[PDB]
RNA sequence: AAAGACAUUUCUAGUUAAUCCUUUAAUAAUAAGGCUU
RNA sequence: UGGAAGUAUAAAUCGAAAAGGUGAUAGUAUUCAUCAAAGUCUAAAUAUUACAGGAAAACUGAUAGCAAAGAAGUACUGUGAA
RNA sequence: AGAUUUGAGUAUCGUAAGAGGACUCCCUUAACUUAAGCAUAUCAAUAAGGGAAGGAAGAAAAAAUAACAAUGAUUUCUUAAGUAAUGGCGAAUGAAAAAGAAAAAGACCAAGUUGAUA
């Protein structure tokens, strides 16, 4: 087909062509509102891989986020803490910017379901993502068997609970095995199970 | 049974058996194993002299299943099959059937040689054998078989 | 009677049986690679690596490649790929 | 709190055996507060055919 | 601490009171699970079978002399037993394509398990009515199968004195149904073990078990010296 | 040279190689870790 | 993080593939073993001191048991949170 | 003039919001306290703050363990085990495979192919 070339072409991000196109898009997104809807994905191959389908109920929203790191929110950089917790700079967020961007779009469009998101470009200030959203109350979405899982009640505000791919990676779900001994089925749920002091009915 | 505690025999005694000069205060030298090198050093020297320090090399991830090797002495081999079977083949020798004592089937891997063997030929099958274990088995007229 | 639990020839005597399937590409994947390479060109570090290789500094080219790709094996393959591009011209 | 208690099985079976044995001693049964002065045998057994019709 | 005692290591410095789990629901889990088991026994009636499981060896040398129930038969064990992998899941057989064939002994041991199960298995017709095709076709080939079974009986009469079917027929017949809860309890993992007796010969008498253990150990530790000497 | 079921260990002399232990699939040269002082 | 020459996450820079990841002592080499990441869904076994409806109890019995056995979060206090 | 692309206003049919949050999935760099002082550590995924859910949720179908006579998605329980390891190697913190059970179930997108193409 044709999308095997677009996937191969999209891996040359340092190429002159892709650098030029990303330069024009990043300039445009700097003047448009922070969260706004785009007619069609600007990386259609990457959107298709993540679950986007050119069907009614699938929409694309562009989100611009301020990349980098921000200080710990302490007035005048003053904290009444021991020297171990006295740092202000160099403290990084646990959640990635992609997970944070998805949650800003999801709060903006609370009636839609966040499917997935990908990377569009960046400059010295901003990073640009595009988020796939699905309308759970569309007739097309509800009447197919391969996508109506998104119509479940538990899928409301998916990215806020940590169910999207970007939000799940920040939860530690990037692999299996002894490297992920503390992220078995949820880092916080796993920690509670290991701390339980099981007092049987008949104990010695 | 709280009626057999000492608290029921010290009702009326003011300090409940804790003294008037040195009261029953909150702490008696720290919490937990505090002061192990300063003021409880005489306790750690007296009763656990090798508590502080390091000795040996770290094993970053120990496979404790590799060191699993239950052992049985030669004196305890015949008890795996019982005294009834032992007396049945008491007069066996080379040529006719001799009972086989499969140690692995019973959960023993290595056969060590300690104590004495009854003077009957026996076929001992195991994974590892001690040096004296094989000598004692052979001297009695038996054979040593390897497994796994 | 059973083998031996020690040594290289270790284990119970059985007839142990799996194939080593190779995850590779097809012949057409070379066409896609050349079409995309033609349209896109070479990255900034690939062009710098090419300059060293045409000057005979093949060790410095590897050290440059290892610095950007982070693996000795990855840098070696990239050094081979850039060299094959040079001899094409 | 610890509500239920443990007891080795062979100690429970030891105790049950010593309780069945003591029930065949009329001196011990009467001393427990039972009226057994009229029974034929203190190990009282009734026919299984009579129980089948009850 | 005073007098002679062990050094105490108790991890109660955290809030254990919110980490306390009590088992007051243990007597009622038994009732809940048993009742669910009985309703499971119906609905899928007969044969609430927990699926036939393979016979596999426990991992590591600490356990490898013991057999235990695995999860699912491999595709080769089904092919050896002449069972279609698509039908296998519908007649209470567990299937596991993730498992690779480990040894010939495993392949033969678990192919015999499927063969025994397929003989003990009675499959009811998909349609209860007596005019179903399988019941109709059973009568249709009953005449032909009699001659087909004639040579097979004498096939196993003279020799015992590749043409092998790709798939065996499903045993399908009408019968009075008797429910067994689990088929793994009918087909044993291994036979009961009795005392083993062997003939004592001079060949086994002279065997030096310790020397073979040391030679195997010494040869393993001698491969380091060979490589160093070769590079010299 | 002597015992060994239809292979393989032992003793003897000559040789060549490796040699305090570990880095847990096997080795190698660096590196690191153990033991005694 | 128990993960120790880096177990996981994130950020700045950099950035792959005629595939490759792992075998927890860093490094390179050759074998061996086992998997094939960077999209998604999925019943059952599991938790529950909200709240609602029930049943029990070697629990308390009006200074006890919930703060509250009566029009109890009521009377009363405070600008307010309480 | 006509054919598209992108962006708007209006109408119609719908959707989100708030309550509750015991249990569930997360974000955020508390301190009291312990170390008989204290600064790393501990308290501690703890308190408070913030977001999102259901009758359960989370997880779930190997770029997984292992080095075996080999296993085989996820979850939960027993054991491993106060063990390996971490730690002013101090106070303290601290898993997982194997093994035994409850329950079991595997399915799709993308890419590839078919194009009087739907």
């Amino acid at each position: 087909g044709a999308y095997k070339y677009i996937n191969a072409l999209n891996r040359k991000k340092q190429s002159d062509v892709l650098r030029f196109l990303r330069r024009i898009r990043c300039w445009e997104l700097r003047h448009l509102p922070r969260i706004h809807r785009v007619a069609r994905p600007t990386n259609p191959e990457r959107a298709r891989r993540l679950g986007y389908k050119p069907k009614s109920g699938f929409v694309i929203y562009s989100v611009r986020i301020h990349r980098g790191n921000r200080k710990v929110s302490a007035r005048k950089g003053i904290v009444h803490r021991k020297p171990a917790c006295q740092g202000i700079h160099k403290i990084k967020r646990v959640k990635s910017l992609q997970a944070i961007a998805e949650q800003r779009v999801g709060k903006h469009c609370g009636a839609l379901r966040v499917l997935n998101s990908y990377f569009i470009g960046q400059d010295s200030t901003y990073r640009f993502f595009e988020v796939i959203l699905v309308d759970p109350f569309n007739a097309a979405i509800r009447n197919d068997p391969k996508m109506n899982w998104i119509c479940a009640d538990k899928q409301k505000r998916r990215e806020a609970r940590g169910l999207t791919s970007a939000a799940k990676k920040s939860r530690g779900f990037t692999g299996k095995g002894r490297r992920y001994n503390k992220i078995g089925a949820g880092a916080r749920g796993n920690l509670k199970r290991r701390n339980l002091l099981q007092l049987k009915r008949y104990r010695s | 049974a709280t009626r057999f505690r000492q608290t029921r025999r010290r009702r009326g005694h003011v300090s409940m058996g804790y003294g008037r000069i040195g009261k029953h205060r909150k702490q008696r030298g720290g919490r937990g194993n505090a002061g192990g090198q300063h003021h409880r050093k005489t306790w750690f020297t007296t009763f656990h002299p090798d508590y502080f320090g390091k000795h040996g090399m770290r094993v970053f991830h120990l496979k404790a299943n590799k060191y699993y090797c239950p052992s049985i002495n030669v004196d305890s081999l015949w008890s795996l099959v019982g005294k009834d079977v032992q007396a049945q083949y008491k007069n066996a020798k080379v040529g006719e059937e001799v009972p086989v004592i499969d140690c692995v089937k019973h959960g023993y891997f290595k056969v060590l040689g300690k104590g004495f063997l009854p003077k009957q030929p026996v076929i001992v099958r195991a994974r590892y054998f001690s040096e004296k274990a094989q000598q004692k088995i052979k001297a009695v007229g038996g054979a040593c078989e390897l497994t796994a | 009677m059973a083998g031996i639990a020690v040594g290289l020839k270790r284990g119970y005597p059985v007839h142990t049986m799996t194939a080593k399937r190779h995850y590779g590409v097809t012949k057409r994947k070379h066409v896609v690679n050349d079409v995309i390479r033609e349209a896109c060109g070479f990255s900034a570090y690939e062009r710098h690596m090419m300059d060293l290789l045409r000057r005979g500094l093949d060790k410095k080219a590897l050290k440059y490649a290892k610095k950007h790709l982070g693996t000795h094996k990855r840098g070696l393959a990239k050094r081979d790929e850039i060299q094959r591009a040079l001899e094409a011209i | 709190r610890k509500w239920q208690r443990k007891t080795p099985k062979q100690m429970r079976r030891f105790a049950v055996a010593s309780c069945i044995a003591a029930s065949a001693v009329p001196a011990l049964v009467s001393a427990r507060g039972h009226h057994i002065a009229g029974v034929p045998q203190i190990p009282l057994v009734v026919n299984s055919k009579s129980i089948s019709v009850i | 601490m005073k007098h002679n005692q062990a050094v105490s290591n108790i991890h109660f410095c955290k809030d254990w009171r919110s980490k306390v789990h009590t088992w007051f629901k243990q007597p009622f889990r038994k009732i809940r699970r048993h009742q669910t088991r009985v309703e499971k026994a119906k609905a899928v009636f007969p044969a609430t079978i927990k699926s036939l499981k393979p016979s596999v060896h426990c991992m590591n040398q600490r356990f490898n002399y013991k057999l235990r129930l695995g999860r699912g038969f491999t595709l080769k064990e089904l092919r050896a037993a002449k069972i279609d992998k698509n039908l296998a899941r519908t007649i209470g057989i567990a299937v596991d394509p993730r498992r690779k064939e480990s040894s010939k002994e495993c392949l033969n041991r678990n192919a015999q398990r499927l063969t025994e199960y397929m003989n003990r298995l009675v499959v009811l017709p998909k349609v209860h009515a007596a005019t179903a095709k399988r019941l109709v076709l059973n009568k249709k080939n009953a005449e032909a199968k009699t001659k087909k079974a004639a040579e097979i009986k004498k096939f196993i009469a003279e020799h015992n004195k590749k043409k092998t079917k790709q798939f065996n027929k499903l045993p399908v017949q009408q019968k009075e149904a008797k429910q067994v809860l689990d088929a793994n309890k009918v087909i044993r993992l291994t036979a009961p073990c009795t005392l083993e007796t062997k003939t004592l010969t001079k060949g086994m008498k002279a065997f030096d078990a310790v020397a073979h253990l040391r030679k195997a150990k010494n040869v393993a530790k001698a491969v380091s010296g060979i490589v160093k000497g070769q590079k010299k």
